């Protein structure tokens, strides 16, 4: 039996596309 | 026209530069691809249809840190050979990143640097990012700066150092790494700014009420500091200053170019609701010894020179009053032979914010870069730590047998000893 | 294309808005497909929200307020622990004031209608009915789920139950209050709410 | 990129390496067939480190199984997940060294090790630039301790600058399988001190201790014991196979750990470890998890670290976690346990934060400490060896096949000095 | 006449265009047989394309966007090992952009309906139904097979599973990305996507 | 009218030429058949109402490379008599392609080329394509040029020779085939452009990021060198230079006429996204030593002539600045007696992308043909590989027992040694 | 026992009729 992977790297969790200042 | 080249060496260099460039792109309002829908030209190069590519190089021998840049959101922001990687890590060894796995990368690094810097002559300088305690951050930090010194003799080289903490280190070889770094740093860099991790740990605890800062929250704060340092070059201001006039107004002697930092206000949405943020108020919090971002308390030192960067809706009359308050006050100590102890600076555009970040919107912030005689403690401490280790030769075999000769440790010891007589003799 | 690409609200928005661009062009100097910025979204349909009296309120009523989604489960101990502080914060910001500042939408993770009704009876803020599709679309949009039966499209779960997310007009993620997340500020993450800077527009 | 070639020597090595490819394949998401399943990029980004591609999409391990007996290597093949290894890598032996180190080293092993060096050189040399090897074996057995360490002698000579990490299980203190334990152990170590770049010590007695006292498993078998070694042995290489906020490879580990070239014997530990009943009641956080890390109860060597002093030690954290608590907790140990730490090394401890936890736990720590409490076993099995050697018991199952009188005294002298070296910095 | 002369899609195209030609001539000095350049074809019929919601979208929608056919099989090792690159690539290209730039239409070689559904549930991009004739039409048109189990008319295999084909409006092959081909740069062949010139028009 | 004739003798010439004839066909808009739906007259002869045929004669003793053209999709482009095939291979034997199986096919090809030359006066020259290492390309080339020199003495002709590399060579008897060919490729050719396969291998690794390039990817990028080279006599330009003005500029002395080649930029679809390709940057990459297409490092030699061919959107006052920076740079070293070191050329419409190819769309490009003393080491290298095998007569009997006399070899090696002494003489 | 032939020539797979420039 294998289960799905439940972990996300630091880098994607911090650097999400945030809506840009003009 | 006029530009500046950013260099990020090591892991700590790459991650700090990630927060720096994320902040820079938002501030000029360019998408992660690189297209906006001559003010920003100091950091980005025009390339075709309204498209902008950053002036940076990412140098590390670890692939597992630079490849997420090549495969992340910011794939097409950076040109592919800007991001340079090796195969094998320096493995916390200064002798690895200087001698063995050194010549493989730095020949490729110079070519990218030269191709980026030979576009518009009259560029301001270089910015170099590294961790002092690291292997490649210390190793390549030596070798890159040697090549840049011999080639562009004419050049201003700022170096941002993530100096190890007094009591928290998370390695054992760092008394070796830091003493061997500062030998190379002394002859090769132009202005060096020291950043301690546990300084930003305890500023984050009291000013932000985060008891779990990760490396992200530290790196956002360093980015806000360096965004305000170069704010004057990128936007207009009442009295602005570029990176060349730092030398004339902070560094009174050749060797004394170690600087401290303090940013104010670093406040959240709970606090910005209840502070007014007057120019007098934020300049008080800037000079506060605990809000210093180096863990070196300036009460037992003498401020040799001091540089302030006001950033926001700041009027000149409030600056003059605020500075005059500070000089009069006798808790801090100005040295007798520097009566004009300050350099003021105003810029108009307010500090930008990262959405979903930890800071709040702020009308006006100050970044203060100081030279003091308090730095005698932060070097004497690592002078001692190195002496316990080198008493009877621990973790010396990692270096001696791996390509450097026994005696470079003793030679770097005397240079750190000479620096103690220098800081000591100045404050008399 | 916020906060993710492969979500049902984004695919539905792209469908409607890009066909509206085609309508415009066919009747007509128009760039195709339209910019994500130029895309306009109707988040809550006419009958998706209801207050404590089970009276429907339109999407337009929420303007000039700081709305936050609250994904909750009935039997989860962490939801049972979080709920009182959220209630305390709700009174202490809405009550002592001349203005309604914040508002909470309730989205369920329960298994049936009975569990949803029993849990929602505790709550004074607005809620979305369980049988409505919009709960499923919103869950997959904000990447909130309890276990990996939901197909994530190579992403991950942003968080698990419970999760409070202050939202915008276009369906963006304004700020993420860390109850049980990367920052792990349980019951103190409520103090990070910037109700000035997060207005529903 | 960077690569490791795995070698399993002996019955204990094969059965401690077989669970290793079970804990590593589940971690990366590989079916027993060899097919990927589970649509996450994270999983497969760093898979060069342990797999070679087979241009039909399948992954095969860089494992070389070496043995002198047909028996237990077939048990690896015929089990679940046994079809993953390439069959060419399987180098059998026919006649088999019967728990004899001299047979395993000098005579029986010699005709076959040239074949193992052919298959191990083909894997190593093949890729871009190699990073190291890892070897799992037993220091009680014959083929595990005889030709397991002859491999080590030869592969170091071929590749001097590349690292070589050994996981060896020591002779048990109290009760002993395989009555010629000290003969096997002392002969194995005396050239494992000068040929293995890092050595990690496991005892089965501490494993029974943990499986009984902390896990409260009713009936620990080698299946449950090897799961524990596998979880810790996957931990040292979290960094290679997954991104991290503060990454640390095997050679970065080595620099930070060994102060002197003599001593590279380490004590492994794992946390958290709770029973199935107690799983949901225990708080999981950084400060609780560093506490279980520095217990004698939790150390996989059954030698009391409180009798001595940690020289330099390392903690490899795995999971979603804040580096501030990964910092301040390690300040807290040196300020609280002022006695168990050597005093001429300020900041003895090393930390690393690895961003992908083991599956189904939010957080996990592995611990690798270099301690002068390891001299307790070095003196203990010296005494067991010097008791037998004086009266020449079981000597001639080593003297018969060409190992003369001098190399036994050479082994004793080159090990008794190891005890006393450790006492010098006590 | 691109890429091959003898394909079902091309022969049906030719038939329709010459119907139009003869009928226009008969209705009222006109070029027979028509030129390939002047022939026209709508490629995807009115209800062959479905998105992740299983909602049908018309052909006219794909313009302005670089579209790539993805020839894939669920059971295949190489398709399983290629899917994460493509997912990641999809994300990082059409998230951070002025416009949606890429799009992938998935065409399947699975053994049956149920296998196709199980493999299509991982797809955030578009997909053609397995039991549609148009699937087999595109197989024969672009000349893909796992091994020679369909009659080709004198040609050979252009490639096999997996494959991606950037296409154009008229059913032309815009570029081949070399995954399982001569060049063999799979999972790095995706970098070679030229999305300037291969606009759907 | 004015017209130039192309000959491809040998496999290497043919495969390269096979890659020439999609590129010339795409540029002018002709079809596989040969009809469009006065510029292209220099390469295409009018054949009644709108059909065109190329001025290329294919000559190979092997049928297996030329019959595959007759059955190929470009069956109808060529005249059916224009592709000439033999019976038996030269088989890497200079003696075979020149003495025995030579005469049976040469006067058929000379009769074909005569019926192609005599239609129009104002002949420009010849574009012969051959292999140095081969049997056909070395032997049959010499036999071809003997006849052409006899009757058309004072008409120019230029050759493209695929010179053997130091490491990558794919055959064993090629140092024999080199000295023997280069003996007679001195006094029968005016321009001898040397191409090397491992050089293009280096360029394919660092620019295209192709780890596994075949012959056809090399030949596509070789054909871009040819197309840019000739486009001045074919296309409308701002400052154009033709074949008859090359030999005056580039060849200083009678025998020194081997020139290297380089092209810039060489950029795929990933990269044109990110660079602008301004005139200053593309001319710097042209002179970069790893971009040369010979593997002949110009650091150990002094230049004597360079011919830059700008092709695309290029203005003359940017070329002049770009050339000037190259002159000032001291490590690219010019010979003392040549002040007119640069002869530049600009054409208007950019190079054409072969659709679904490897190269991307570029608004401009540079082709650079350099004459330098760097290639002394190339001739000294082949002189060395010849001397080991000739020292005791390996493979000699293949050439001796077939038509030549042992004494042919030593006479050719005095010729190559005399060529070596010429480059040392002209360098000082 | 004849399995089919599924390998492509260099000529045929590549020197296909290219689209024409304007």
């Amino acid at each position: 039996p294998t289960l799905p992977f439940n972990a996300q790297s630091c880098y994607r969790s911090e650097y999400v596309a945030k809506p840009l200042p003009p | 026209m006029r530009e500046v080249i950013s260099i990020h060496v090591g892991q700590a260099g790459i991650q700090i530069g990630n927060a720096c460039w994320e902040l820079f792109c938002l501030e000029h309002g360019i998408q992660p691809d690189g297209q906006m829908p001559d003010a920003f030209n100091t950091f980005f190069s025009e390339t075709g249809a309204g498209k902008h590519v950053p002036r940076c190089v990412f140098l590390d021998l670890e692939p597992t840190v630079v490849d997420e840049v090549r495969t992340g959101t910011y794939r097409h922001l950076f040109h592919p050979e800007q991001l340079i990687s090796g195969k094998e890590d320096a493995a916390n060894n200064f002798a690895r990143g200087h001698y063995t796995i050194g010549k493989e990368i730095v020949d490729l690094s110079l070519d990218r640097i030269r191709k980026l810097a030979d576009n518009c002559t009259g560029l301001q300088g270089f910015l170099m990012f590294n961790a002092v305690g690291g292997g490649t951050g210390s190793g390549l930090g030596c070798l890159l700066l040697e090549r840049l010194s011999v080639d562009y003799g004419k050049k201003s080289k700022l170096n941002f150092c993530s100096w190890p903490s007094p009591q928290v280190s998370t390695a054992v070889v760092e008394p070796y790494n830091s003493v061997l770094s500062t030998h190379s740093l002394l002859e090769h860099t132009d202005v060096a700014v020291m950043l301690d991790n546990e300084a930003i740990y305890d500023i984050c605890r009291r000013n932000l009420d985060i008891e779990r800062p990760t490396y992200t929250n530290l790196n956002r704060l360093i980015a806000q500091v360096i965004s305000s340092l170069t704010a004057s070059l990128r936007f207009d201001g009442a009295l602005n200053v570029d990176v060349t006039e730092f030398q004339t107004n902070l560094v009174p002697y050749p060797r004394i170019h170690f600087m401290l930092s303090s940013y104010a206000p670093i406040i959240s949405a709970e606090k910005a609701y209840h502070e007014q943020l007057s120019v007098a108020e934020i300049t008080n919090s800037a000079f506060e010894p605990a809000s210093m971002m180096a863990k070196c308390d300036p009460r037992h030192g003498k401020y040799m020179a001091c540089c302030l960067m006001y950033r926001g809706d700041v009027v000149p009359k409030d600056v003059n009053a605020a500075v005059a308050t500070i000089k009069t006050k006798r808790t801090i100590q100005f040295v007798d032979w520097c009566p004009t102890g300050f350099k003021c600076g105003i810029n108009y555009q307010p500090p930008t914010v990262v959405p979903g970040g930890d800071l709040a919107k702020v009308m006006r912030a100050v970044c203060m870069i100081s030279n003091s005689t308090a730095i005698a403690e932060v070097f004497s401490r690592m002078d001692h730590k190195f002496d316990l280790m080198y008493a009877k030769r621990a973790f010396v075999h990692w270096y001696v047998g791996e390509g450097m000769e026994e005696g470079e440790f003793s030679e770097a010891r005397e240079d750190l000893a000479a620096l103690e007589k220098d800081y000591e003799e100045v404050g008399i | 294309s916020q906060p993710v690409f492969a979500s049902p609200l984004n695919v539905e928005k792209r469908r409607l808005n890009e066909e509206r661009a085609l309508m415009q062009a066919q009747k007509a100097n128009i760039q195709l497909p339209p910019n994500y910025g130029d895309m306009d979204l109707i988040l809550f349909p006419e009958g998706s929200l209801k207050n404590s009296n089970n009276t429907v309120i339109p999407q337009s009523h929420l303007k000039g307020k700081s709305v936050a989604l609250y994904f909750a489960d009935g039997a989860d101990p962490k939801c049972a622990s979080l709920l009182p502080f959220l209630l305390n914060y709700y009174r202490t910001m809405n009550e002592g004031g001349a203005n309604q500042k914040i508002e909470i939408i309730f989205v369920s993770l329960d298994r049936d209608r009975e569990a949803f009704e029993s849990h929602r009876a505790h709550m004074p803020w607005l809620s979305i009915d369980l049988e409505n599709p919009l709960t499923e679309i919103l869950k997959r949009h904000f990447r909130v789920m309890k276990e990996y039966e939901v197909p994530t499209y190579g992403y991950g779960s942003r968080t698990g139950v419970p999760s409070v997310i202050v939202i915008g007009s276009d369906g963006r993620e304004a700020q993420f209050l860390p109850i049980c997340s990367g920052l792990e500020e349980g019951d103190r993450a409520l103090l990070r709410w910037d109700w000035r800077n997060t207005k529903f527009a | 990129m960077r690569e490791i070639v795995h070698v399993q020597g002996g019955q204990c090595g094969n059965q401690i390496g077989a669970k290793f490819w079970e804990v590593i394949s589940d971690e990366h998401g590989i079916d027993p067939t060899g097919t990927y399943c589970g649509d996450s990029d994270l999983q497969l980004e760093r898979i060069n480190v342990f797999y070679n591609e087979a241009t039909g999409g399948r992954f095969v391990p860089r494992a070389i199984l070496m043995d002198l007996e047909p028996g237990t290597m077939d048990s690896v093949r015929a089990g679940p997940f046994g079809q993953l290894f390439r069959p060419d890598n399987f180098v059998f032996g026919q006649t088999g060294a019967g728990n004899n180190w001299a047979k395993g080293h000098y005579t029986e092993g010699a005709e076959l090790i040239d074949s193992v060096l052919d298959v191990v050189r083909k894997e190593a040399e093949g890729c871009d630039c190699l990073q190291g090897f890892q070897i799992t074996h037993s220091l009680g057995g014959g083929t595990g301790s005889g030709m397991g360490t002859l491999l080590i002698s030869k592969v170091r000579e071929e590749y001097p600058d590349r690292i070589m990490e050994t996981f060896s299980v020591f002779p048990s203190p109290k009760v002993s399988d395989t009555v010629v334990e000290p003969y096997n152990a002392t002969l194995s170590v005396h050239q494992l001190v000068e040929n293995a770049d890092e050595v990690q010590v496991i005892d089965n007695e501490a494993l029974y201790d943990i499986c009984f006292r902390t896990l409260k498993l009713t009936t620990p078998t080698y299946g449950d014991l090897n799961h524990l070694v596998s979880a810790a042995m996957s931990g040292v290489t979290c960094c290679l196979r997954f991104p991290g906020q503060l990454n640390s490879d095997l050679r970065k580990l080595a620099v930070n750990l060994i102060p002197f070239p003599r001593l590279h014997f380490f004590l492994i530990g794992f946390a958290p470890l709770t029973s199935r009943g107690s799983q949901q009641y225990r708080a999981l956080s950084v400060p609780e998890l560093t506490q279980q890390m520095f217990d004698a109860k939790n150390m996989m060597c059954a030698s009391d670290p409180r009798h001595g002093r940690y020289l330099t030690a390392s903690a490899m954290f795995r999971g979603r976690m804040s580096t501030k608590e990964v910092d301040e907790q390690m300040l807290n140990v040196q300020n609280k346990n002022s006695s168990y730490f050597v005093e001429w090394i300020p900041n003895n401890m090393k930390s690393s934060v690895c961003d992908i936890p083991p599956k189904g736990l939010k957080m996990s720590v592995t611990f690798v400490g270099n301690s002068t409490a390891i001299q307790e076993m070095f003196k203990r099995v010296s005494d067991q060896f010097t008791a037998m050697f004086r009266r020449k018991a079981f000597l001639h199952w080593y003297t018969g096949e060409g190992m003369d009188e001098m190399e036994f005294t050479e082994a004793e002298s080159n090990m008794n000095d190891l005890v006393s070296e450790y006492q010098q910095y006590q």
